[PDB]
């Protein structure tokens, strides 16, 4: 096993980095950027589905994890079943899957539905790390690696500003009427498309061959990259004078018995150490990270809230008698009046309450309210014609001789571009924590960096109390998002280069599966910190941090070494 | 399928007060707004009053406001009709009936499940 | 005038005099708002319901609907209604010309023809003059009248010592003040407010509020004067003031305090009672002073958050009004507004 890494590594070497190192890297990119944007796609359709649907908070927050539980299973899969067929291939199939239901995601009514098809998307994207890492890490040589697996990840930021862009441009425009967020999925369902526009045109990798004992396709492959790199480099006289490389119902049984072997022998003697480590690491890293990111926008809403309550006006011991009113009122608070023989026509309500007042021989007519109640009223000889005033909406109060009449019809849930900006900050603000990552990998080492990377956060995450205000939280979270993404550039760099290639894509993506399902924890826990110690979210995310780095400096050296 | 039955009814002296317990069962019972039917001799069906979704708010019929109160306990899954200054005119079957709609309503139409019925003199 | 048969007054072109016409109710305006009373007869001078008449050829004024600006509120007006002979008759009000009648081709003070034992209206300074009035003579006449001998209240009677007001922003009229806790700050905040659409009439409830008093330092509010403002509250008063480096908009704008008692700190008690814009409405601005002489600014109002109580018009007294004295509207102009029987809320 060792004797013919030595020799795959110096036909990579010899031949150098060419143009094929570079089409593959964009035509990689492209799933990666296709996983980026799936990862918003329910996050902003959200507040605009939420009427059409007629959903709950439980289902928001159902649909909210839907797309990381698809992704959990995807990644085991795709990477179980990536080292018995291939990389090409597999990769082929799930973003195919992942596109096709990405589409028919958009023309769905149903939730629950609705529900599956986004699952069924998100078991498709599971599998673009595991075999995007793995696949392009067979066509580099140790010269410099980490750095060119490093850049491979610029394009999930530019899936992600892709995302916002689309959704701050097609979502506002609420008067098209389906309604515009499904264009907006329909919009954002293409790079799955390109992506397999672009995956069919390139080879499969030579490793893969050679470990099937396929030699024959490995040595075309090798051909054709040497080809590829030789028809515009400075010397294309040379020719390929490197030989053939060291040679060393049923199906469907077959697979599942080798893919089982080949995930339990990840805990063998040899990578049992390894294992536990990288388990720890990403475990503990995608808690912090996921708890952290989407505890700041909570924070940024529960702010927003309570300086719309302090922003609230009262009026008190208003009476009124023959009048009409068609006004719509915002944000206010009235208390004590007595209303006799008015009529409300056209009335549009919006966190409106009514406290203490009496409406006798009232008329109310096309009214609709949204967070509007009646607190200890009396109504007496009132007529609701054509009215949207739910069972609910009255506290305490007590009706004689009223009645409803030509009942609205709609959800009758009472739920009926702050979130876009954020989001594109934080995914500018992970820009210069990759290009120093980039450029300083294989300088400092992937180690050392993760280190440094994962305390930084630590420490870094101890300033939460130092920011209160609406401006100082999207601060702390830019300041998070730009520093902590060299220890996941680290991470990735490093997992590939510690296992065998017979391995590299079942090891990786189970630890992705494992990064997956902490997120998702992660998420349920930070998500209820909300209302109470600004001291807990520290605590958690800086112990499970320390844990990370310790655990991620007790792991072995790989830097400046053949991959193996 | 809510099954609900009254009792508490039984002849009164005119003047009186009397008291009718509607109890419900199964889990599925914050989930519709009760209310209270009668059916007097020869005449259909008028409703009387209802009680919202928590027991909160109230909904009384025209001239019902004053000599009837209505009630609702979650607890005990129950609802209360409290009646005084019972009058010859007030000799009917006493229903009791649940609607899960989300609009107070008075037509026997609307109203999903029903009650067996008590007799008040 | 009081509706009586012993109360006359008898004296034996253009006219013109001051009227205080008590508000009329809403079941008085709805039962007899038809019923026409005249109050000068010789012409005549005639009130229906929310209508001055004058009666010769015939001018029907409507009042506003806002009874808070309304002239036949318990309001002071001037009334001046000129007789051209040979052209029309034009009504003058505070020197304004509310309308006009072509008259062409053409005394008691006493209320005749009415049925209400409470109406009573006050005429004060009448004068009949030998010829027809132009609007420079009518300005010089509502100017003459009013001057800067003494303050005035809502309803123009002069201001008097040990009463009770209630202190009114002319700026924002529909909001009153508010003292959140002894020794704290004093808040803006709306008014009740009555509105009737079948009768046209609508204002705001005018006896809601903190009840202040102005007091001597050491009978009648005179201009330029130094007093002490203090607050009742649970039928105890609470001197006014700004504490020693007290908190403050912008280190400028320093907020008062309401009966503040601090040991070891200077509290500034003294203010100016002052009128020195819009001589033709009854509105008073007050100076606070310190105890070095410096003037700290005119009590006025600012917009801020104290603490995390809700965002509030704060009462201030702020030296920045005294560079916009030529503003057409200013915040530092407050109205005292005492308990008065010709007005009482619907
Ligand atoms: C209880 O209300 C009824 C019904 O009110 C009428 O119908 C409503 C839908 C709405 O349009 C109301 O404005 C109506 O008045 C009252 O019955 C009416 O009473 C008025 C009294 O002036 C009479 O003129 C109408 O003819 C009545 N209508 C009918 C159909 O009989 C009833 O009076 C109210 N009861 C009490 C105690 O106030
Ligand atoms: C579902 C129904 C919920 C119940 C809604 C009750 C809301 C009560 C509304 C109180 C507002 O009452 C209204 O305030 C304005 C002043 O701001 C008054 O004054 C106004 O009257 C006229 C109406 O155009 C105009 O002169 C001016 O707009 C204004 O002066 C109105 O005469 C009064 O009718
Ligand atoms: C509901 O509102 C009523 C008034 O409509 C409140 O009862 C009033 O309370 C005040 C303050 O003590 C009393 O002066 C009034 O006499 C009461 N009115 C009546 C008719 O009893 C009542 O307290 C309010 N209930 C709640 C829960 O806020
Ligand atoms: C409300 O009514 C007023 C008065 O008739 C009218 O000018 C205004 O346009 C109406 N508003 C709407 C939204 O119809
Ligand atoms: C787990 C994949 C990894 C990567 N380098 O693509 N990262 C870093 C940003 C969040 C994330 O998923």
């Amino acid at each position: 096993r060792e004797e013919l890494a030595q020799q795959y590594e110096a036909i990579l070497r010899e031949c150098g980095h060419g143009r094929f190192q570079w089409t593959l890297y964009f035509v990689l990119g492209l799933a990666l950027m296709a996983d980026g944007v799936e990862v918003f796609v329910v996050g902003f359709v959200l507040p605009s589905a939420e009427k059409d649907m007629c959903l709950s908070d439980s289902n928001k927050g159902m649909l909210g994890l839907i797309v990381y539980l698809g992704m959990m299973v995807g990644a085991f899969l795709w990477g179980g079943l990536a080292d018995r067929l291939g990389r090409r291939q597999c990769l082929l199939i799930s973003l195919s899957v992942n596109s096709v239901f990405a589409f028919f995601s958009s023309f769905v009514q149903g939730y629950g539905t609705f529900l599956f098809c986004r699952l069924l998307s998100g078991v498709g994207i599971g599998g673009s790390i595991p075999i995007v890492f793995s696949y392009f890490s067979e066509f580099l040589a140790q010269e410099k690696r980490g750095e060119h697996l490093s850049w491979l990840c610029m394009f999930w930021m530019i899936g992600g500003v892709y995302a916002a862009a689309m959704a701050w441009a097609i979502i506002p425009h609420y008067g098209w009427s389906f309604h515009s967020w499904r264009v907006f999925v329909l919009v954002c369902a293409f790079p799955s498309v390109f992506a397999i526009g672009a995956l069919t045109t390139q080879p499969e990798s030579p490793r893969f061959f050679l470990e099937n004992g396929k030699h024959d396709e490995a040595w075309m492959v090798l051909k054709q990259v040497h080809d590829t790199n030789m028809r515009a480099k400075g010397h294309p006289e040379r020719v390929f004078s490197v030989t053939h490389i060291k040679t060393i119902g049923v199906r469907a049984l077959s697979l599942g018995g080798q893919v089982w072997g080949n995930f339990l022998s990840c805990f063998g003697p040899e990578y049992r150490r390894i294992t536990l480590m990288m388990m720890g690491v990403w475990f503990t890293m995608s808690f912090s990270y996921y708890g952290l990111t989407v505890w700041f926008p909570d924070m940024i809403r529960h702010l927003q809230a309570v300086d719309y309550a302090a922003r609230t006006k009262v009026f008190p011991g208003e009476r009124v008698e023959h009048v009409t009113f068609n006004f719509t009122l915002e944000n206010q608070i009235h208390r004590g009046g007595q209303y006799f023989n008015d009529k409300f026509i056209g009335l549009r309500l919006k966190s409106v309450s009514f406290e203490d007042s009496l409406f006798e021989e009232c008329y109310f007519e096309d009214v609709t309210s949204s967070n509007t109640f009646f607190r200890n009223c009396t109504f007496i000889n009132t007529v609701f014609y054509n009215t949207d005033l739910f069972e609910y909406k009255f506290v305490n109060s007590r009706l004689v001789n009223s009645t409803f009449l030509h009942n609205k019809e709609g959800c009758p849930l009472d739920v009926t571009y702050m979130v876009y900006f954020v989001s594109f900050l934080g995914t500018l603000a992970v820009l210069p924590g990759n290009i120093v990552s980039a450029l300083l990998m294989d300088k400092i080492g992937r180690l050392r960096m993760l280190a440094g990377s994962s305390v930084m956060s630590c420490v870094s995450c101890f300033f939460l109390s130092f920011g209160n205000s609406e401006s100082a939280m999207i601060a702390l979270l830019c300041l998070f998002g730009g520093v902590s993404i060299a220890s996941w550039n680290a991470l990735d760099v490093l997992t590939v280069e510690l296992y065998p290639s017979d391995k590299r894509t079942t090891a990786f993506g189970f630890l992705n599966a494992l990064c997956k399902l902490a997120a998702v924890l992660g998420i349920s826990i930070f998500t209820s910190f909300v209302g109470i110690t600004k001291a807990a979210p520290i605590l958690f995310a800086s112990a499970a941090l320390a844990l990370g780095s310790s655990l991620a400096l007790k792991l072995p050296e790989t830097r400046g070494q053949v991959l193996q | 399928q809510v099954q609900l039955v009254e009792s508490g009814g039984g002849l009164v002296q005119a003047g009186g007060s009397l008291r009718l317990s509607c109890a419900a069962s199964g889990r599925t019972f914050s989930r519709f707004i009760m209310g209270w039917f009668r059916q007097a001799p020869g005449k259909e069906r008028e409703f009387v009053a209802a009680v919202g979704k928590s027991g909160d708010t109230t909904y009384y019929a025209d001239s019902m406001s004053g000599r009837f109160a209505i009630s609702r306990d979650n607890a005990k899954n129950t609802v209360y009709l409290q009646m005084i200054s019972l009058k010859p005119e007030d000799t009917a079957v006493y229903y009791c009936a649940a609607d899960s709609s989300y609009f107070y309503h008075t037509h026997e139409s609307e109203y999903d499940y029903w009650g067996q019925g008590t007799q008040v003199t | 005038l009081v509706n009586n048969e012993s109360s006359e007054v008898i004296v034996h072109f253009t006219v013109s005099f001051w009227l205080r016409v008590p508000k009329v109710s809403a079941s008085h305006l709805e039962q007899y708002g038809t019923n026409e009373y005249s109050i000068i007869s010789s012409w005549s001078v005639s009130l229906k319901g929310n209508n001055l008449i004058w009666t010769l050829r015939q001018i029907t004024f409507r009042d506003l609907p806002d009874k808070f600006n309304a002239y036949l509120a318990n309001k002071w007006v001037f009334i001046t209604i000129t007789n051209d002979r040979l052209s029309s008759a034009n009504l003058y009000i505070n020197g304004v010309l509310m309308g006009s009648a072509e008259i062409t081709g053409l005394i008691t003070l006493k209320l005749d023809r009415c049925n209400n034992n409470n109406q009573y209206v006050s005429i004060d300074k009448f004068r009949i003059f030998c010829k027809a009035l132009n609007p420079k003579e009518i300005e010089k006449l509502y100017t003459s009248y009013l001057s800067i001998t003494f303050l005035r209240d809502f309803w123009g009677n002069p201001l008097r010592y040990d009463t009770e007001y209630y202190l009114i922003p002319v700026a924002s009229s529909s909001k009153d003040v508010q003292l959140k806790n002894i020794t704290d700050y004093m808040y803006l905040t709306n008014a009740p407010s009555y509105t009737n659409g079948k009768l046209n009439i609508y204002y705001r409830r005018l006896y809601n509020g903190l009840k202040f008093i102005i007091k001597r330092y050491t009978s009648f509010v005179k201009s330029g004067d130094f007093i002490k403002l203090y607050v009742s509250y649970n039928n105890n008063e609470h001197i006014v003031g700004y504490p020693k480096d007290g908190n403050a908009f912008n280190n400028l704008d320093r907020i008062l305090r309401v009966g503040y008692n601090a040991p070891g700190i200077p509290l500034y008690k003294k203010m100016e009672a002052v009128k020195l814009r819009d001589l033709k409405t009854y509105s008073v601005q007050l100076k606070l002073y310190d105890d070095k002489n410096a003037s700290l600014g005119l009590v006025g109002t600012h917009n801020g958050q104290i603490g995390n109580d809700p965002n509030r018009d704060i009462l201030i007294a702020s030296n920045w009004y005294f560079n916009h004295l030529k503003d057409k509207i200013l915040g530092c102009d407050w109205y005292f507004v005492p308990t008065d029987e010709g007005w009482t809320n619907d």
